[PDB]
């Protein structure tokens, strides 16, 4: 079901002392074995490449000649003109490329399965070619960088001690840095100093509980479906140009959304409080970016047909968009009134609209039911129901009936700063998940 | 059309959410009765807005009926393009000084009908021999006054802010 | 140009036609061509129209000389360019203080 | 409305680039959308706005017989509208390649050769067309005013307006019905053809409109120009390639009524770099074309494919003027007999993208026995823009003029024989 | 300027920012952001600079506040690819004497 | 390059003369070569017309 359980499974060593780089690395890949990946002994450079005709047989189901797949990995896969940014643009944008055969057919060569990330076939190698390294390689492209270090190597010296052809390895996404006591790991930014330990992320446990050993985090975070959503579905390819990955706990609760969804929509329940739920976020969250995340996860979730992220105003309406055309492509504004926002409801295909909860309510004191009236749609709130009482919410009883009521908070019942509204807890049901 | 969400500043986060909207003009006191009070004077928080124009967070609401008659002094279809004018300035008594100084043109659509406008019709050079009649680039006649005037494309017309 | 293209109708279309002497100003751009407008005359879409305030110093086909007498800065068309300011502004010579009479 | 649905195709499909470059989208999507419902009310003769995958060989040749065109089960344009906003591109890519497969019989095919495409990323290409084919499917269409569009769309800035086209086929046409038409050299469009099916469906198609044509775009247009009017199957075809170097039919046949628009002086070498010289259409002639004009290339061409009823209505720019003695000798060789019978001149411009006046032949193999030239200079109606247009029963007026040989002044009457050779040959 | 550009090193002191349209003022603006007193400057621009209004005057009068611009010099229409207007040379230094230039 | 007709093979004018298009070392100043290195559409059509 989930990714972060909320049992903790068990943490042992798997030493074969760690001050070597060669043999504890050997258990590590049995138990990936035992986890179901593959070790083969491709040392080379060639074959690897052949490895990846080799994969894609069995990904796209369809067959190269030799000819084809020069042409392929020529201007494609192995475009030597170009580097690490646009690769990673290939990784998570640019995944599929059209393709012309000999029959003249066009066919859309995948590289990742993103609908049934089961079918995509994983792969682990380990040293070759320096130093002593792990390569976690799915489908033929190599991904996850593993190195151990000894006890010597402190954790803030993790990157700060150490740090064509071949242009394969340039496909590298993940820096997985290990030490025996600790791993960290983060996207494709090398800062000396800014991206050491402060910036990287050690993994947690369920709700807040950090993790310093190594075959715990193998039986954590290397796990099939796992690693793929963090390599899928909660990578955020900003186009600054600059990858970013998500906090754990931040994962876990969009999981526990999701999931929630997936439970209600099965249920073909709606409109309950305790179908609802809320996410004490008050800070650390990038409350904008896990919201963004979860809403377009929402929209290819294909359960529903509107996602109505809605705040309140106070210039967050032109903040969060100006946030969310840095994450390029998709979404639609509240601007400027309820007209044409009539026209952005019967609009779909840039799915995520989101406008003030006052435009909502101009729409909701009249105007005597809107054609997405008995569709399911998800209603993300902002500031939940210590911050929203009134209109909205009697109305929103009153009319809307299908509606999947979450929201984002850094507002739950405080003692502290509770003057915004009435209750949460009978009116959208029990807290989800929090952090400190 | 051009009404406000504007209350209030007591449980300034948006607690005691009163006050739906207000049309033009706007009193201190109709809106004191919509709201009450806040045991205090702190109200008019701007958060929405059905506003042809940008205004801003804090705007007294005399001020508010001064843009309002502002915008009542003007036509329509310069109300209308408010938008567009406002991008070229920067205030609203800023543009009714130059508020004379707007062509209109409904005739003219694009850049094209400009430069035929002001050829063939105001007549700026007379002469429009058969052996010269195609033979008038209008285009680069657009593109030298784009050069040297300020236009604005709209939906009713263009409009040139000549000086 | 010249100040003919031939008739129109005048009803109901708001042209001004009647002070029987005022002047106007051709072209924008230009500011050279000028004339007096005579007898009922229509406001055909450069005609920016120049007449007097008072009406008892000025006389205008006067003034409409006393462009002219000015040729050297007035009635020089060269470029695309307005001059508000210098056909609003200053200066001409007046027999004023013999204002009016 | 004809104007309303022209205005949403003059706004909401133009985007977001230039319109020649979406052009090719935009008309394959709208051709695909006709065939979906013609074959759609073809499988009528019982509710299939949803089909079933029943296909039958035995029934399925009988389109084959008789539209050529089996579309598929399932995967119309009115199919494709539930699957619409989804994975993937190359849906279209194969129902394109599987129904011109259609070997049985005459494929008149190869033919749906827009979409590669450009485009930048494939999601980009996946969103823009699912915007192309919901702006096409989001129209209001309700069955025979289908080609208008089509007119329109062609009709871009930037071709032959239709009263010049329409003017021209009323000088292809009077006192005839009689197979075969047409046959066309240097086709272009179909647009000039468009009216020779408003005149037959008066009567009966005759025989296949012939033309062939040069570029291979303007050629598939072309091919979906006569198609997309409800005309037949059979006989309706355009050959591809130059007709100055490989003509055919040649052995097929004498024609009967033929009409043209030839391009503005394009060159060609062949005078003789093959043996043009003892060819079976430029050997009356005794000389060839210079290299900077073509015309006089389609005219004897014209004249080769013609019968006794054979009348040849061609357009020309002014260098068919006097031009010397190689041009006087092909001016000769048509006052040799009553070939040329009249000429019309028209005003300028009347033409898009284009200054000069016009030039308007007249060819037979029938008797008459002088010019008798039948031009004006006005009217010519030159007060829509620009000397548009020719108006209803204008062109009735110049027909009547053409009707019976009258000499009408302030317009052109006869001349003599002897005064045109006393004259050096001019026009 | 929507970015720090509004408070950056030279539309500051421009006071007055260059708007969506007339920003060919903008780069002189950087041209003395790129500037030395005794090494000059030369520069051009399409003819639209009087002083275009309020909008720019200042932006003009920061051109004037010392003579950050020297000198002016203008042409001939059209000496150039079809444009047919002139163009108005502005050469920039810190090196005064101090006199306004019209060396045209 | 330019001699022939009827040759193997396609591909000399957009991708791979990497050496002096990449060339890192040093100061290699990129998209230098974004002319003509290696592809491509015919077998000499193209390579002919290279050759010619």
């Amino acid at each position: 079901n989930f990714i972060v359980l909320d049992k903790y499974i068990k943490a042992e060593p798997t030493g074969d002392s760690y001050q070597s780089e060669s043999d504890l690395e050997r258990e590590l890949i049995q138990d990936l074995r035992n986890q179901g990946y593959e070790f083969i002994s491709v040392k080379s450079q060639s074959a690897m490449l052949a490895n990846v005709r080799e994969q894609l047989q069995n990904l796209n189901g369809v067959v190269f000649n030799d000819s084809e797949w020069r042409r392929f990995t020529e201007q494609y896969l192995d475009n030597p003109s170009d580097g690490i940014l646009d690769k990673t643009r290939k990784i998570h944008i640019d995944y599929i490329c059209d393709f012309i055969f000999d029959d003249e057919r066009l066919e859309n060569i995948y590289l990742i399965d993103k609908k049934n990330l089961m079918r995509n076939k994983v792969q682990i190698i380990q040293q070759f070619e320096n130093r002593y390294d792990v390569t976690i390689l799915v489908n033929g492209l190599p991904l996850v960088q593993i190195e151990l270090k000894k006890r010597g190597v402190a954790i803030r010296e993790a990157f700060n001690q150490i740090h064509s052809e071949n242009s394969l390895f340039k496909y590298l996404q993940l820096f997985v840095i290990s030490n025996g006591t600790d791993t960290r790991y983060f996207a494709n930014t090398t800062k000396r100093d800014k991206n050491s330990f402060d910036f990287t992320m050690n993994w947690a446990k369920s709700d807040n509980t950090l993790i310093k050993d190594l075959k715990d985090f193998t039986a954590t975070c290397f796990q099939k479906h796992t690693l793929l959503n963090v390599l899928v579905n909660y990578s955020v390819f900003d186009s600054s140009q600059t990858l970013l990955v998500m906090r754990p706990y931040q994962i876990a609760a969009t999981e526990r959304i999701l999931w929630k969804i997936k439970s209600s929509f099965t249920a073909k329940n709606w409109s309950k409080p305790e179908s609802g739920g809320y996410i004490w976020h008050t800070t650390g969250s990038g409350k904008t970016l896990t919201s963004f995340k979860a809403a377009r996860l929402a929209t290819e979730l294909d359960f529903i047909d509107k996602v109505f992220f809605v705040v309140d105003r106070k210039d967050l309406d032109y903040q969060t968009m100006k946030e969310y055309q840095r994450f390029s492509p998709d979404s639609v504004n509240g601007s400027e009134n309820t007209a044409g926002l009539k026209r952005n409801l019967d609009k779909d295909d840039n799915k995520i609209i989101v406008t003030t909860i006052q435009k909502l309510n101009n729409l909701m004191k009249a105007e005597s039911d809107l054609p997405v009236y008995n569709q399911q749609v998800v209603f993300i709130f902002d500031e939940c129901h210590r911050s929203q009482f009134g209109e909205a919410q009697k109305n929103l009883k009153k009319k809307f009936k299908r509606y999947y009521q979450f929201g984002f908070t850094g507002t739950p019942i405080f003692p502290e700063n509770a003057l915004g509204s009435e209750t949460t807890a009978s009116v959208f049901g029990r807290e989800l998940h929090s952090y400190v | 059309d051009m009404q406000v969400y504007i209350a209030n500043l007591g449980k300034y986060n948006e607690g005691e959410l009163v006050g739906a909207w207000f049309t033009f003009p706007i009193d201190f006191e109709e809106v004191k009765e919509k709201i009450g009070l806040n045991d205090e004077y702190e109200e008019y928080a701007i958060h929405d807005y059905e506003l042809p124009f940008t205004v801003d967070e804090y705007t007294s609401i005399g001020e508010l009926n001064r843009l309002w008659e502002m915008v009542s002094e003007l036509p329509e279809e310069l109300q209308s393009e408010l938008s567009a004018l406002l991008t070229h300035f920067s205030s609203i008594e800023e543009l009714s000084e130059h508020q004379e100084d707007i062509i209109i043109h409904s005739d003219c659509d694009d850049m094209y009908d400009v430069a035929r406008y002001y050829i063939e019709e105001t007549g700026a050079l007379g002469e429009v021999p058969a052996s010269l009649q195609n033979y008038i680039d209008y285009q680069a006649y657009g593109r030298d006054l784009d050069l040297s005037g300020t236009f604005i494309s709209t939906n009713h017309g263009i409009f040139e802010i000549v000086y | 140009g010249k100040t003919f293209i031939l008739g129109y109708t005048n009803e109901t279309h708001g042209i001004y036609q009647a002070s029987k002497a005022p002047v106007i100003i051709f072209d924008d751009f230009t500011t050279a061509n000028k004339w007096v407008d005579f007898d009922f005359k229509a406001k055909s879409s450069a005609m920016k129209m120049v007449t007097s305030c008072d009406d008892n110093k000025t006389l205008l086909k006067y003034v409409y000389y006393w462009l002219n007498t000015l040729p050297s800065e007035f009635a020089e068309g060269d470029h695309k360019r307005q001059w508000i300011s210098n056909y609003s502004q200053k200066k001409i010579p007046i027999p004023c203080p013999d204002n009016p009479e | 409305e004809l104007h309303r649905q022209i205005w949403q195709i003059a706004n909401d499909v133009r985007g977001s680039v230039d319109g020649w470059d979406f052009k090719q989208y935009v008309l394959g999507a709208l051709f695909y959308r006709f065939i979906s419902e013609n074959f759609s009310s073809y499988i009528e003769a019982t509710d299939d706005i949803k089909d079933d995958a029943i296909k039958t060989k035995g029934y399925f040749i009988y389109p084959s017989q008789l539209f050529c065109n089996v579309a598929a089960k399932a995967n119309t344009n009115d199919r494709l509208n539930a699957d619409l906003n989804s994975i993937f591109v190359a849906i279209e890519s194969s129902a394109y390649g599987y129904p011109s497969e259609a070997d049985i019989k005459g494929l008149f095919a190869d033919f749906d050769t827009t979409s590669n495409r450009l485009g930048n990323t494939v999601k980009d290409k996946n969103a823009r067309l699912a915007a192309v084919l919901k702006g096409v499917e989001g129209l209001k269409l309700g069955i025979d005013l289908f080609g208008d569009a089509y007119e329109f769309l062609i009709s871009n800035y930037a071709f032959t307006p239709q009263h010049v086209s329409k003017l021209i086929a009323q000088l292809a046409m009077h006192g005839q019905t009689h197979v075969n038409k047409i046959y066309d050299p240097a086709a272009g469009s179909g647009s000039l053809l468009l009216q020779a099916k408003k005149q037959f469906d008066n009567h009966i198609i005759e025989e296949g409109f012939f033309g062939q044509e040069i570029n291979h775009t303007t050629y598939n247009l072309a091919r979906m120009n006569m198609f997309l009017h409800n005309i037949n199957y059979d006989k309706f075809d355009i050959k591809l390639g130059n007709t100055l170097t490989e003509p055919h039919f040649r052995d097929e046949k004498p024609f009967d009524a033929i009409v043209s628009n030839p391009p503005y002086s394009v060159k060609w070498i062949g005078s003789d770099d093959p043996t043009l010289i003892n060819d079976e259409r430029f050997a009356p002639a005794g000389v060839l074309a210079p290299k900077s004009k073509a015309d006089f290339a389609f005219v004897l061409h014209a004249l080769n494919y013609l019968s006794a009823k054979g009348r040849a209505a061609i357009v020309c720019f002014p260098g068919i003027f006097y031009r010397g003695g190689a041009e006087q000798k092909i001016r000769q060789y048509l006052v040799d007999n009553n070939y040329v019978e009249t000429v019309i001149s028209l005003a300028p411009n009347l033409f898009f993208g284009t200054t000069i006046a016009v030039n308007i032949l007249v060819l037979s193999k029938h008797k008459t026995d002088t010019n008798v030239q039948f031009i004006d200079a006005s009217e010519l109606f030159k007060k829509e823009t620009n000397n548009n247009i020719l108006t209803d029963a204008h062109i009735e007026q110049i027909m009547q003029v053409f009707a019976s040989k009258e000499d009408v002044a302030h317009l052109a009457k006869s001349v003599a024989f002897e005064t045109v050779v006393a004259n050096d040959y001019n026009l």
